[PDB]
Parts: C-alpha cells; structure tokens; sequence
RNA sequence: GUAGCGGCGAGCGAAACGGGAAGAGCCCAAACCAACAAGCUUGUUGGGGUUGUAGGACUCCGAUAUGGUAGUCUGUUAGUAUAGUUGAAGGAUUUGGAAAAUUCCGCUAAAGAGGGUGAAAGCCCCGUAGACGAAAUGCUGACAACACCUAGGAGGAUCCUGAGUACGGCGGAACACGAGAAAUUCCGUCGGAAUCCGCGGGGACCAUCCCGCAAGGCUAAAUACUCCCUAGUGACCGAUAGUGAACCAGUACCGUGAGGGAAAGGUGAAAAGCACCCCGGAAGGGGAGUGAAAUAGAUCCUGAAACCGUGUGCCUACAACAAGUCAAAGCUCGUUAAUGAGUGAUGGCGUGCCUUUUGUAGAAUGAACCGGCGAGUUACGAUUGCAUGCGAGGUUAAGUCGAAGAGACGGAGCCGCAGCGAAAGCGAGUCUGAAUAGGGCGAAUGAGUAUGUAGUCGUAGACCCGAAACCAUGUGAUCUA
RNA sequence: GGUAGCGGAGAAAUUCCAAACGAACUUGGAGAUAGCUGGUUCUCUCCGAAAUAGCUUUAGGGCUAGCCUCGGAAUUGAGAA
RNA sequence: GGUGUAGUGGUAGGAGAGCGUUCUAAGGGCGUUGAAGGUCGAUCGUGAGGACGGCUGGAGCGCUUAGAAGUGAGAAUGCCG
RNA sequence: UGAAAUUUUAGUACCUGUGAAGAUGCAGGUUACCCGCGACAGGACGGAAAGACCCCAUGGAGCUUUACUGUAGUUUGAUAU
C-alpha cells in the first residue's frame, strides 16, 4: 500500500455517533434520553437488576448448594482427539501438553469415549471412563492410571 | 547489515534516503519508501529473522 | 475496574450448557401445610430463568 | 471479581501455587572463660557464642589458614558535572522597499535537526554531524592502603538457647473474614506456662503426621514521589485558550481577619516615532515629510457584529401592519448574462422562536442586542454487530532488548474443545428416582479466539449547570451582648 | 482587656456574636446528593411509538411485558381481509 | 445503466448516508505577480454546504487518501466583553 | 452634566366573538391624516422577587417526648493498685 492511498477494509471502521448536535441528526436536544424522568438525568438510572422496589428475582429465589474444598476437576480428552496419534504411540500428559491438545491439565487427564478410536495406543492418564477403557483396549491398546 | 557504520553514516543525511539495519525493519519504513535498496547480507539476515 | 459479579445471584443460579441459567423454586422454605402435595412435588423440581428476567440480569453474571 | 465476607442486602473482596524485576545476608541475650570492683554472688569489662537435617557451651582432637565486607572525607588513577574551542559548501537572473522566493548554472553533507536574517536559505548568521577542551570544586568507578568480619572433626555427662513473656477470661481492633464454627495478628485489664522427653503452626478442637523454633536487633536492590537543576519531546494551548498570572500576579481590588482575587500580548524590516508650515490656549487636525504601505501615527497588524452617523436610487402624511410571503403598476439601475437587480403604490393569505404541555400566538417559561466561551468524554471491565488474522484451536501478560517506536523473546495465564449433580461422583451422558420408567439439563445438531471498530451497559462526578444542607481544620467580641 | 460556634453572651426577643444567626465567617471533604427544574450545538434519507397491564414506602420515579426500530434464522406460510 | 410498479407528513425514538471545523501522515500543489482573514456580488449542488470574481489584507494555506478529536449553539433568569 | 429598573422583533386602536375558556396582534364589523409636548394611571394577567399560602420530594434544618438505637455524665457491684 501507499501512505497516500490507504483504504480500510469495508465495514472495518465506523463513524462515532455524537449526540446533542442539532435536531436533524436525530439526537439533538434530548440526546436520545427522552423527556424528564430518572433515566434522563446525568448519571441517572437504577442499579442493575433493580425492579423499582418489587422484590428482585434473586431475593425471591433461595440460595443452594456449596463448594467442595477438595473439588477435583479433570481435563477431558476424547477418542477423536486420540485418533490424531500414530499406532504404537505412548500417549502421556506430557505428550498431550506438547501437542497442545491439553494446555491446562487441572487435576489430571481423564479420557472419555465420545468418538470412535481407530489406532492402537498405550494411554496414560489420571482417569478413564469405563467406555473409554473398553474402546482403547478393544482397539488393541492399553490404559495405565498414572 | 549490522556494523556497516560507514555506509550508514554516508547515506543518512541524504534527503530521500532512510537507513535501517536488517534486524530493525518495520512495516512503516518499507511502505514509506518507494524503493528498497538492500545489501545481500541484509537480505539473508532478514530471511532469517522472518 | 473489573465488573463485579452479583454474589447473591451467584449463590442462587447455575450456568447451563446452552447458556441458560438454572434456578431453584420459590415457596420451598416453610408453610408447607398451605400447599398441596402436588405443589410441593412440582416445586421440588428446578427451573430456568425466564427470558425477561435474564435480559435484566445477564450483565451481573457475565463472569460468574 | 474466583474462595470468601455481607440487614447473605448495598456492596466489600483475598491469599498460596505459577511467571517476572531485584537479589544478601548478618549481629546480640544466655550458658562458659579471664580480669576488675564490692558484698561464696554480683555488677563492669573483654573473650565466648548465635541455632531446627537443633545449635551452642563443655570435653577431646587439628587448623593457625581460607575467603569475604553492606567499612574509611586514606590516598593514586580514570571518567563525569559545572565555562568553552573548532566545525563543510553560492553566485548570478526576474518580481520586490527588502530574496531566503523565481530562473540558470554550481558546491557541501559523519552536518538536509533547529533557530535567526528586510518574504520560504543545506551552502548569510547562530548552530547541527564530527573533533577537541578544565586552573578550581563536587560526583562516580576502579586500584591500593588501612579497617572489620571469616575455621574442621568427635562426644553428650552436665549447662544455655530471649517470663509477667507465650497463652487464657473479659472488652475492643487488624486480618477480604461485620463473633461467626472461627483459627492467625494487635491493643487495655485481670489471671498466667513449658522449656528439647521442650515449644509454636498447618482456619474451632483433639490424635497422628509434616513444617518450623516466638517472646532481642540490623540489613543494599528491585518499589513510591518531584519543590528544584540540565537536555529534550508532544496528531498538547495559542491571549475568554494555556498556570490565577505570556504584561512588574498572588499584584490591583475586596475583607477586621482567615480568605477571595482580576483585567491587561501584536506599529514598522528598521523609529526611519511625522523637522518645518497652517487653524487652535491646548487637545486635535490639514499640509509638508519618513516609510513598500500612515485608512501601519503609537487607542498603532488584521479590524467582523451589535450600536451610532453622513449621502441618496425607490417608497411613505385616510392608514389598524408576527411586519412576511404570493400577485403586481410605476420609477431607478445594468449583473458570476441569468426567462437580471433595487424599490414598490395596490391586492390575496397570514397570531414570532424556544421550552413544557392533553392542548401555547399565548395573558404559561426563556432570551435586551451583538460577539466569543458554554453540555454524552476518557480509563478499566461486560456484551452485541461489523472487520481482519488464525481455526479445534486462539492468544500472550508482566518482563528483557529496541528510537518514549515497530519488532523479537517471554505459554506463566485466559478463552474454547463436555456435560450433569448441592456434593461424593459419573461422563456423551448425567441428575431425580426402587426403576431398563418418565422427566430436567446436555450430546446427537461445533466454532471459537486475538485484535480493530461501532452500539449499549457497569465502576468512576460519567451529558452540563443548580440547592437548602452535613462534616473537619482554622479566622472573628475594632459592630453587638 | 475576657468570654468563640458541638460555642459564647442574653433584665429572655430565637436576642446579639463585623450591614441576612433555629446555629457566624473562611478554607477543605467537594464536581456533596438532587427519582426535581432548566440547557444539550450540522444536514439529508428510511421507519416510526406510547401516554397501557402487572408489581412497587408506589403513584409526575422505576422494573418486566405491550407498542417502535435495526440485524439474523427458519418454516407444512403460520399474518391480514 | 434502462424499463415497469409501488412508495416518499411526522414528536419520543431506531437505522443509514453525508456536510463542515482543527490537527497528524503521505502524495500532489498554491502563495509579496499577494496566503489566511474581512467585505460585496445577480454563482453551483437535493441538504448540511462548495466555487469564482472585485475590494481590503499582508504571510502563510488548499486539494486527494487515510487517521485523531476540546469537531458545529439560539435559547441554560447561562459566563465574559 | 447625565443614570436606572425593563426590553423576542414590533408600522403597538374600539366593540362583539373566538381561542389554553379574561386578545394591541386571531374573526366580523367600526373608528382612525403624519410627529410630538404637558398630564392621568384602565390594560399590557405591567416591573421587582424560579410564591412564603397549598400540595409533592422515600429534601433540609431547629425543637419535643413514656418514638427507635446509642451515648457524656451520675450511680452500684466485681477486680487491680
Ligand atoms: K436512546
Ligand atoms: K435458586
Ligand atoms: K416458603
Ligand atoms: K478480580
Ligand atoms: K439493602
Ligand atoms: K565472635
Ligand atoms: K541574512
Ligand atoms: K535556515
Ligand atoms: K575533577
Ligand atoms: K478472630
Ligand atoms: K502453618
Ligand atoms: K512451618
Ligand atoms: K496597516
Ligand atoms: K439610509
Ligand atoms: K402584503
Ligand atoms: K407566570
Ligand atoms: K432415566
Ligand atoms: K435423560
Ligand atoms: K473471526
Ligand atoms: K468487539
Ligand atoms: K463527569
Ligand atoms: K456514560
Ligand atoms: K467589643
Ligand atoms: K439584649
Ligand atoms: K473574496
Ligand atoms: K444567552
Ligand atoms: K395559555
Ligand atoms: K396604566
Ligand atoms: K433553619
Ligand atoms: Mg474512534
Ligand atoms: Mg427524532
Ligand atoms: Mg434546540
Ligand atoms: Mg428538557
Ligand atoms: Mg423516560
Ligand atoms: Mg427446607
Ligand atoms: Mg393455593
Ligand atoms: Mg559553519
Ligand atoms: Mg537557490
Ligand atoms: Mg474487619
Ligand atoms: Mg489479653
Ligand atoms: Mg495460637
Ligand atoms: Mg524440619
Ligand atoms: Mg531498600
Ligand atoms: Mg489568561
Ligand atoms: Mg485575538
Ligand atoms: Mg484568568
Ligand atoms: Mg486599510
Ligand atoms: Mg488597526
Ligand atoms: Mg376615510
Ligand atoms: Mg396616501
Ligand atoms: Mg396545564
Ligand atoms: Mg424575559
Ligand atoms: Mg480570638
Ligand atoms: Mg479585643
Ligand atoms: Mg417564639
Ligand atoms: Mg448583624
Ligand atoms: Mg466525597
Ligand atoms: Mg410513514
Ligand atoms: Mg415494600
Ligand atoms: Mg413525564
Ligand atoms: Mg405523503
Ligand atoms: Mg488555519
Ligand atoms: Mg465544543
Ligand atoms: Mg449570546
Ligand atoms: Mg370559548
Ligand atoms: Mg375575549
Ligand atoms: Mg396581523
Ligand atoms: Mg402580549
Ligand atoms: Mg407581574
Ligand atoms: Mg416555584
């Protein structure tokens, strides 16, 4: 491109709308705020979720549950992703992290049976679903709980 | 290329000349310039950088 | 600054897979003698935040 | 914006891990030893010793080294700050009052940053690139000197290892944590330990396990800020702006006082700032001069509008007029040459602008007129549309290098690719349930993410102006009681 | 000369305290807050409301719905007369 | 681009497309043979608005593309003159 | 010699009617040559003061009390000295 012939991509940039700049622009005078009221005042408006005094929805609804301090979440992996590897390959949490499939392993890798596996593999992971273990082993592979 | 100080000095003061080292080249510099005069070593270093 | 979450809502609702919000039911605290067993049974079940209510409050749970 | 805290409201809101900037560790008290002094201990002095894979004393051995320092107006040395020196290259022609402008040929450049010069200068001047420079006094760094720290091994019989302390009750306070199940830290008051088989902590508490060793002290760097000084920068202001203050500004002025607080920049290139003459007491003018220009004459660049006045082309003294517009005779004049311009007898229609209202010509509100100034912005987040890049992936943050740039590195972290459940947990399913039942939420039925931009929202004064008031320092009894 | 604002003084009137005292003046918190009033600046094109329901210490405020607008998806075409 | 048909009042308000102001970048220009500014004119465009002449003025300023905003005033018993 | 309040621009009649319901300005009709000076005060809902009456604001302030919650003081006990 040439500095004297620049052209942005169509629709990439828009013109800011300025209010209170004459009537014919469509936002003159009231600047789109309407006529009087609380919402027409500078800094006006009510806090989010406010209902003008009617009991708000969250107040109506009860609190529920608790958070387990020892909660454990696992980074999930499916058989379709495992298909990306070659037969005889040793699948490991390190292997997954290097491949970029699992950037954050959380409490560990758990393998699920969402897809159809087609390659023989020795898979090492924190956990395996029962269906996932069966699929891996039926494909001639093996599973080891790291 | 880095270290060609005599070339850099001798060229810089010319009104139509903009001198840059192969390691420090920017989109704005290239776009501004109508022609790009590069030494062969500079091109090699650029190819390595990119 | 970071937009803050409404902690009361965070305690009362759950984000579902499809983006909706799961909520408990009202009238499930006391005075059960005033409600038929059908009412109690059908209030035991959870429900979803209605469209109007969600459109009012979504910004308070953006980062829940 | 998670875990949490919270009339569980409004809101408040961590820390550890991980990634970086920077990095440094050391002294006492005590045991014990020697001396001193008084009154076998008990104070002073010096030695000794300094800790958790427990250390130390003490007792045996062996070494009298090895290294370090966060010391010193100790020099020697270098550099640097506070003045400076040097520093290339143009003449003509046209316009002009003036050349740097125009035109023609040149020249210089480690210097084509910038400023000034009678208009716009690479080559006229000050400069710049570059080179060079310090008697004197600071500052820094090195070198040396002086100085101060700096021991290994083996034993435990015994001794030492911070007391009105830790801790507890009561009452407050700090920890994101508002007494709460409430640890941890601190204050006041009262009570009040153990001491190595000891003690503290791991969010009430106990046991086990792990980690540490309080009640003594010191410690550079990364970090915060800029009244000042030096050198610069700006899609920052340009005289109602920018500091209140471009000017003799915290001045004038106001007030008892604290305190409040202005206005006010521009002749011309050069004063060459109008000799002399004329009217006039002067002021002020008209000539004559200076000047490119004086309608640039000091109220001085330009010189708008309101407002005021002189001249006149048309109209106007029988008319009821939101003052115009539409139609039009007559008169006057001739332009961006257009089926022109000014004025206008006469005729038709016709109750301003704004705000606020169901409704305003309104006898509802606002504006005396003119000019200037004067109101949805920015930062950080949320969300949507549009755009670009990549795509089951997307992307870096701090930080390092770099021109205050781009860019490179930096994958810690964040979003997405799996959901369901309060949770254990299970998982293309899961939860409820006795249930292979039904049903809920999901999958089948996949697009996301980084950035730009725009709309809207949240936190901030959040579109602008406006209270009566509240609170915390001060100043006032020169009036008055 | 003394008494000073959470105060003084008062032959008592809310009376005086530097020409306005039911709580002085000045500076600061501070751009207090104002569901209230006023103001909010260029143009043209397309479309175009509402003054209703419900709830509200709510009634001249607000929230959801109704009514308007812009974009999108999809249909056995579901709307109107 | 042509034809045809239909449509084009409008407050709150939504959407779209533009005019003009200052500044930045690049390119290409204009200026003591007179820039900006001021003033007059019977000029052009659908609108905001744009030219071109005469006069005044005396040194800076347009145009095209893109970018950023202290970007447009007639009303606030607005402030200053 | 020389102000001021006020002031949208005004070539600023009367009657009846109309109209945001009390018109110099609108309708019909009537009257009225142009410009002033000295007087009066019916009107311009005349000027002056964002009504103090009245109502409203989840405004303010001063005051009261067997309003609520605190609290200085006063008093009583335990405890330390
Ligand atoms: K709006
Ligand atoms: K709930
Ligand atoms: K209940
Ligand atoms: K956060
Ligand atoms: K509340
Ligand atoms: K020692
Ligand atoms: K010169
Ligand atoms: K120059
Ligand atoms: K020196
Ligand atoms: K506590
Ligand atoms: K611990
Ligand atoms: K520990
Ligand atoms: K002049
Ligand atoms: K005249
Ligand atoms: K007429
Ligand atoms: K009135
Ligand atoms: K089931
Ligand atoms: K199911
Ligand atoms: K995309
Ligand atoms: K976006
Ligand atoms: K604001
Ligand atoms: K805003
Ligand atoms: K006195
Ligand atoms: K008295
Ligand atoms: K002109
Ligand atoms: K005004
Ligand atoms: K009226
Ligand atoms: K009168
Ligand atoms: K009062
Ligand atoms: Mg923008
Ligand atoms: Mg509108
Ligand atoms: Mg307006
Ligand atoms: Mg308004
Ligand atoms: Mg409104
Ligand atoms: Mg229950
Ligand atoms: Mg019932
Ligand atoms: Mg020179
Ligand atoms: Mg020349
Ligand atoms: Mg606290
Ligand atoms: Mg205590
Ligand atoms: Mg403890
Ligand atoms: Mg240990
Ligand atoms: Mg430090
Ligand atoms: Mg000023
Ligand atoms: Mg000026
Ligand atoms: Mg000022
Ligand atoms: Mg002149
Ligand atoms: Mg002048
Ligand atoms: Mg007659
Ligand atoms: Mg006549
Ligand atoms: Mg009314
Ligand atoms: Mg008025
Ligand atoms: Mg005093
Ligand atoms: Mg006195
Ligand atoms: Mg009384
Ligand atoms: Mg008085
Ligand atoms: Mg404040
Ligand atoms: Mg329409
Ligand atoms: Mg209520
Ligand atoms: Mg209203
Ligand atoms: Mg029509
Ligand atoms: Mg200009
Ligand atoms: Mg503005
Ligand atoms: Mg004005
Ligand atoms: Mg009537
Ligand atoms: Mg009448
Ligand atoms: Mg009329
Ligand atoms: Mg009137
Ligand atoms: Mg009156
Ligand atoms: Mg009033």
């Amino acid at each position: 491109m040439k500095l004297h012939e620049l052209k942005p991509a169509e629709g990439s940039r828009q013109v800011r709308n300025r209010v209170g700049r004459g009537t014919s622009s469509g936002n003159g005078k009231t600047a789109g705020r309407g006529q009087k009221g609380q919402k027409a005042r500078s800094g006006g408006g009510v806090r989010l979720g406010f209902e003008g005094g009617q009991t708000p929805l969250f107040r109506r609804l009860p609190k529920r549950g608790f958070t387990n301090i020892n909660r454990k979440d696992y980074a999930v992996v499916n058989l379709d992703t495992l298909n990306r590897f070659e037969d005889g390959t040793e699948v490991t949490p390190v292997v997954l992290k290097e491949a970029g499939i699992v950037k954050n392993e959380k409490a560990g890798i758990k393998v699920l049976a969402d897809g159809e596996l087609t390659k023989k593999l020795t898979v090492k992971a924190a956990k395996f679903s029962k269906s996932a273990q069966e699929a891996i082993e039926a494909a001639g592979g093996s599973i080891e709980v790291i | 290329e880095n270290g060609n100080d005599f070339a850099a000095l001798s060229a810089r003061n010319l009104p139509n000349v903009s001198v840059v080292t192969s390691d420090n080249v920017s989109v704005l510099d290239v776009v501004s310039a109508n022609k790009v005069l590069a030494t062969q070593t500079a091109l090699t270093q650029i190819e390595e950088v990119l | 600054p970071k937009q803050k979450t409404h902690r009361g809502l965070a305690k009362r609702v759950k984000r579902t897979g499809g983006g909706g919000l799961k909520r408990g039911r009202a009238f499930t605290s006391h005075r059960f003698h005033g409600k038929t067993k059908k009412q109690r049974r059908q209030l035991r079940k959870a429900s979803m935040v209605a469209k109007g209510d969600y459109k009012r409050i979504r910004q308070q749970l953006a980062r829940m």
